C-alpha cells in the first residue's frame, strides 16, 4: 500500500517511499562483471569483475544488468517485496518506446508488481517545484537535457540533450590537475576527484575574467586533503572545469553549451508560450549543483534574449534529488491513482499499456 | 522564325530576344501582386538576393524561420517554379573557373589566347564530376557574341530540361531569364572557341536532378518514413537485432574495430557478423531516388583538430591548404557513416566547420533509419562501410562571426 519511487539515473539510483520528503536509498548505477553484483557491493570486485554502467546518457542499454539494480533496490536497499507495492520508475525524456515497453514488462513479469507508472524525470522535478509550466535544465552524471513543459505536458519536438554531464566534468578535472602536476588517472583516483570537483568547483560569472585573475593572483586556490593526507591545490582547474557546460570545446566537444541549447530549445516553443518559459528556468540534478551556475545562465540567457525579456532561473538547494521527490508528490496524490497500470491492465493489454496511460 | 521555338537558339539573339519579350508579357499575366513586388526588388538587389538564397539552408531551423529575406526567397522562387517550360531549352551564362573547382585564371582577361597547357588542366579537373548548383540566377537563350557583354572565359552551355521553371522578365531596356538552380551539373564537353578576337572555353553541361529537402526536414521525413516503413519489417531476427545494437550506440564499437582494419589485425567473429548484417540490411531497400544528404563532420575526418591552426577557415590562406589537400580527391570511410536528409545546424553539432554534401545516386545502399520509431529526431540515413565520396568542389560560408565549408561530394561506389 505503500508506493516505491525510484529515480534510475546513469550514475546514481535514488529510491524511496511515496510520501517521503528524500529517497531511502542513494546507490551507485553499477553492476559487477543470473547471479550478480551491484552498487557498493558491486565494489565486491573492481578485480575478477569490473564495474558495468547500465544506465548509459540516461537510458537503459543491458536489461540484464538493470534487473540486477532492480532487484538490489527492492530487497537489498528498500528491503520490500515487489509484489506488495505499486511502483514508479522514471525515464529520460525521449525514452524510446520500446524501452518503456520493456521497463513494463520487466516489472510485471519479473518482479510481479501489484501496479507500475513510468514519469519523465523532468516532468516530475519541474512538478517538485509546484510547476507545471518551464523549461527544466536537467543536468546528471551521464546527460543533460532541456526540457520545455507546458500546463504539464513535456513538448517533445523542442527537447534538447547534450551528452555532456557530471562524469565528463570530473574527467576533464582529472585532465588539468594531472597537467597541474599531479596525477590522477585510475578508477579511484577518479572518486577522488570527483569528491574534489563536488566541493571545491564553482561556475565563474565572467571567465577571461576569472582566467586573468587567477593567473596573477593566489586567491582563487583552494586546498584538498587525499585520503593518504597529502594536500594538493586548486586554482584555476575549480571554474574551468564546470566551463565545459558552457563551452563543449574545452574536452574536444563541438557542441552548444547548456546556455545554447536552453535558448535553441525556447525557440523551437510556440512564440505565445516562450515567456513563460523564460520566466521559469528550472534546474535539476547533480551537476546544476556548481555555485555560480544560475548567475552564469542569467547573463548568457540574457545576452541571447530580446532585450525587453525578464528571465529568471529557479535553482533549488534540494535540486539534486528535485526529480524523485516530484515522483514522491506525485506517487502520494489522490488524482493519480486512477494512472497507475494495474497488473490485470497489463495482462489485458500488455505492455504497450504505459504508451496509452504514462 | 518558326511558329514553334527551337529547344536551342544558337547565335539567333534577335529572334531569342523578341521570343522572350513575348514570353515576359504572358507571364505578367499569371503573377500575382506579391510576386511582382518579389521581381521588382531583385532587380533593385540581385547580388544580395541571390546569395541568401545559396546558403540560407544552413543555419538553425528557427534562425531560418525569422530571417525576413525568406519573404523574398520563397515569393520570387514561387514566380520561377510556376512557368515550367514544355519542351528543354539551352541556356548560356558566364562563370569564374573557380565554380568548378579551377582556382586559377584559365588566361587573364588581357590575354586572348588559352595555352593547351590550361585546356588539359581544366578538362582534367572538371572531367567526372557532378557539380552542385545553387540559388537564383541570370542566363540567356543565345549565344554571347560580338559586342556582349563577357565577363569571364569560361561560357556555360547548359541543357535545360522539360518542366525546369523559367521566369522571362524585362529589366527597363532588357529581356531576361531567371531560374531557380536545384540540381547538380555535369560536364559533358569542354571546346575552345573565339568570340570577338578572344579565345573562351566553352563547356557543354547538363544536368542531374536529385532530391534536395535542405531545410524541409518534415517534407524529407514524410518521404523517408513513405519508403521505409517497409524495410524494418524486412529484416531478419538477427539484421533487425544488430542494426538496433549498431543504432543504440554499438557503432562506436563497430565503427572503431573497422577503422583500425580490425578484421584482418585481429579478427572478431562476433563484430564480423554484425557488420554483415548491417550491410545486408543496407542493400534491402536501396535508396530510391537520386538524394543529396549532409554531414556535419568532425575534424578528424580530414585530420584536423580542434585546436589545429590549420582549421582556422576565418583565414583564406586555411581554406586554400585546405582545397589544396582535399578538393578533387577521393576519401574512403571503412567505418559505416551517419548523414542526414536534412541541412540545418543543430544543438549536438552547432559548432562544427565541415559540412558534407553528398550526392548518393538512386540503388545505393543505404536505409533511412528514421523510419524505425526511437530515433527520429536525426532524419538520419545510414550508409554503407567502406564508403568512397568524390569531392568536386569546397565552398565556404559564414555562420555567424565563423567561417564554415561546404564540401560538395558524390558517393561513387
Ligand atoms: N554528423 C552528422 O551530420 C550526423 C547526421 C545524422 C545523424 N548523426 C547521428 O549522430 C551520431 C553519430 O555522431 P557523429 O556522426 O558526429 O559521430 P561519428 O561516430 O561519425 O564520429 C565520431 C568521431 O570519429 C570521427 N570519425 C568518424 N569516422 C572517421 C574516419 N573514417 N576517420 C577519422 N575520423 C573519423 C568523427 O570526426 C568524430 O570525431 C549518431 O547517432 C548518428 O546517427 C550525425
Ligand atoms: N555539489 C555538487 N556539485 C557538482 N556536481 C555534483 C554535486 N553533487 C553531485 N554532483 C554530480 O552530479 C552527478 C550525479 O547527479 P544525478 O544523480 O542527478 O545524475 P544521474 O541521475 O545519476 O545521471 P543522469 O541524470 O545523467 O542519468 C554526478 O556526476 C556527481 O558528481
Ligand atoms: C558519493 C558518490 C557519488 C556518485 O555520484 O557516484 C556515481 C557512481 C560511481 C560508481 C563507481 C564507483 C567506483 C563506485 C562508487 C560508489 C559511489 C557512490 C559515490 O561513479 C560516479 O562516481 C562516476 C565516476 S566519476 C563521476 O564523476 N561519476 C558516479
Ligand atoms: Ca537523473
Amino acid at each position: 500500500t505503500t508506493a516505491l519511487v525510484c529515480d534510475n539515473g546513469s550514475g546514481l539510483v535514488k529510491a524511496g517511499f511515496a510520501g517521503d520528503d528524500a529517497p531511502r536509498a542513494v546507490f551507485p548505477s553499477i553492476v559487477g562483471r543470473k547471479d550478480s553484483y551491484v552498487g557498493d557491493e558491486a565494489q565486491s570486485k573492481r578485480g575478477i569483475l569490473t564495474l558495468k554502467y547500465p544506465i548509459e546518457h540516461g537510458i537503459i542499454t543491458n536489461w540484464d544488468d538493470m534487473e540486477k539494480i532492480w532487484h538490489h533496490t527492492f530487497y537489498n536497499e528498500l528491503r520490500v517485496a515487489p509484489e506488495e507495492h505499486p511502483t514508479l520508475l522514471t525515464e529520460a525524456p525521449l525514452n524510446p518506446k520500446a524501452n518503456r515497453e520493456k521497463m513494463t514488462q520487466i516489472m510485471f513479469e519479473t518482479f510481479n508488481v501489484p501496479a507500475m507508472y513510468v514519469a519523465i524525470q523532468a516532468v516530475l522535478s519541474l512538478y517538485a517545484s509546484g510547476r507545471t509550466t518551464g523549461i527544466v535544465l536537467d543536468s546528471g552524471d551521464g546527460v543533460t537535457h532541456n526540457v520545455p513543459i507546458y500546463e504539464g505536458y513535456a513538448l517533445p519536438h523542442a527537447i534538447m540533450r547534450l551528452d555532456l554531464a557530471g562524469r565528463d566534468l570530473t574527467d576533464y578535472l582529472m585532465k588539468i590537475l594531472t597537467e597541474r602536476g599531479y596525477s590522477f588517472v585510475t578508477t579511484a583516483e577518479r572518486e577522488i576527484v570527483r569528491d574534489i570537483k563536488e566541493k571545491l568547483c564553482y561556475v565563474a560569472l565572467d571567465f577571461e575574467n576569472e582566467m586573468a585573475t587567477a593567473a596573477s593572483s593566489s586567491s582563487l586556490e583552494k586546498s584538498y586533503e587525499l585520503p593518504d593526507g597529502q594536500v594538493i591545490t586548486i586554482g584555476n582547474e575549480r571554474f574551468r572545469c564546470p566551463e565545459t557546460l558552457f563551452q563543449p570545446s574545452f574536452i574536444g566537444m563541438e557542441s552548444a553549451g547548456i546556455h545554447e541549447t536552453t535558448y535553441n530549445s525556447i525557440m523551437k516553443c510556440d512564440i505565445d508560450i516562450r515567456k513563460d518559459l523564460y520566466a521559469n528556468n528550472v534546474m535539476s540534478g547533480g551537476t546544476t549543483m556548481y555555485p555560480g551556475i544560475a548567475d552564469r545562465m542569467q547573463k548568457e540567457i540574457t545576452a541571447l534574449a530580446p532585450s525587453t525579456m525578464k528571465i529568471k532561473i529557479i535553482a533549488p538547494p534540494e535540486r539534486k534529488y528535485s526529480v524523485w521527490i516530484g515522483g514522491s508528490i506525485l506517487a502520494s496524490l489522490s488524482t493519480f491513482q486512477q494512472m497507475w497500470i494495474t497488473k490485470q491492465e497489463y495482462d489485458e493489454a500488455g505492455p504497450s499499456i504505459v504508451h496509452r496511460k504514462c | 522564325a518558326f511558329i514553334e521555338r527551337p529547344e536551342d537558339f544558337l547565335k539567333d539573339k534577335e529572334n531569342a530576344i523578341q521570343w522572350e519579350k513575348k514570353e515576359a508579357e504572358r507571364v505578367e499575366k499569371n503573377l500575382d501582386t506579391l510576386e511582382k513586388e518579389a521581381l521588382e526588388l531583385y532587380k533593385k538587389d540581385s547580388e544580395q538576393i541571390s546569395n541568401y538564397s545559396q546558403t540560407r539552408q544552413y543555419f538553425y531551423d528557427y534562425q531560418i524561420e525569422s530571417n525576413p529575406r525568406e519573404k523574398e526567397y520563397k515569393n520570387l522562387r514561387n514566380a520561377i517554379s510556376k512557368n515550367k517550360i514544355d519542351k528543354p531549352i539551352n541556356v548560356y551564362y558566364f562563370e569564374s573557373p573557380e565554380k568548378f573547382a579551377f582556382n586559377k585564371e584559365i588566361r587573364t582577361e588581357n590575354q586572348n589566347e588559352i595555352s593547351l597547357e590550361k585546356f588539359n588542366e581544366l578538362k582534367e579537373t572538371i572531367q567526372d564530376k557532378l557539380f552542385k548548383q545553387d540559388g537564383f540566377k541570370d542566363v540567356s537563350l543565345y549565344e554571347p557574341g560580338n559586342g556582349d557583354e563577357k565577363p569571364t572565359p569560361l561560357l556555360i552551355h547548359l541543357k535545360l530540361p522539360k518542366n525546369t521553371g523559367m521566369l522571362p522578365y524585362i529589366n527597363s531596356n532588357d529581356v531576361k531569364t531567371l531560374i531557380e538552380q536545384d540540381y547538380s551539373i555535369k560536364i559533358d564537353k569542354i571546346v575552345r572557341i573565339v568570340i570577338e578576337g578572344k579565345q573562351y572555353i566553352k563547356a557543354e553541361a547538363s544536368i542531374v536532378n536529385s532530391l534536395d529537402f535542405k531545410d524541409d526536414v518534415s517534407k524529407g521525413d514524410l518521404w523517408g518514413k513513405e519508403n521505409y516503413s517497409d524495410w524494418s519489417n524486412k529484416l531478419t531476427p538477427n539484421e533487425l537485432a544488430d542494426v538496433n545494437d549498431y543504432m543504440r550506440g554499438g557503432y562506436t564499437a563497430i565503427n572503431n574495430y573497422l577503422i583500425s582494419n580490425g578484421p584482418l589485425n585481429n579478427p572478431n567473429p562476433e563484430l564480423d557478423s554484425k557488420v554483415n548484417n548491417i550491410e545486408n540490411a543496407l542493400k534491402l531497400t536501396p535508396i530510391p531516388s537520386n538524394l543529396i544528404v549532409y554531414r556535419r563532420s568532425g575534424p578528424q575526418e580530414f585530420g584536423l583538430t580542434l585546436t589545429s591552426p590549420e582549421y582556422d577557415f576565418n583565414k583564406i590562406e586555411n581554406i586554400d591548404a585546405f582545397k589544396e589537400k582535399w578538393e578533387g580527391k577521393v576519401i574512403t570511410y571503412p567505418n559505416f557513416i551517419s548523414t542526414s536528409i536534412g541541412s540545418v545546424n543543430m544543438s549536438a553539432f552547432a559548432k562544427r566547420k565541415i559540412i558534407l554534401r553528398i550526392n548518393i545516386p538512386k540503388d545505393s545502399p543505404g536505409a533511412y533509419l528514421s523510419a524505425i520509431p526511437g530515433y527520429a529526431g536525426e532524419y538520419s540515413v545510414l550508409l554503407n562501410h567502406g564508403s568512397k565520396f568524390k569531392i568536386n568542389k569546397v565552398d565556404s560560408y559564414k555562420d555567424g562571426t565563423v567561417t564554415k565549408l561546404i564540401l560538395d561530394a558524390t558517393l561513387i561506389n
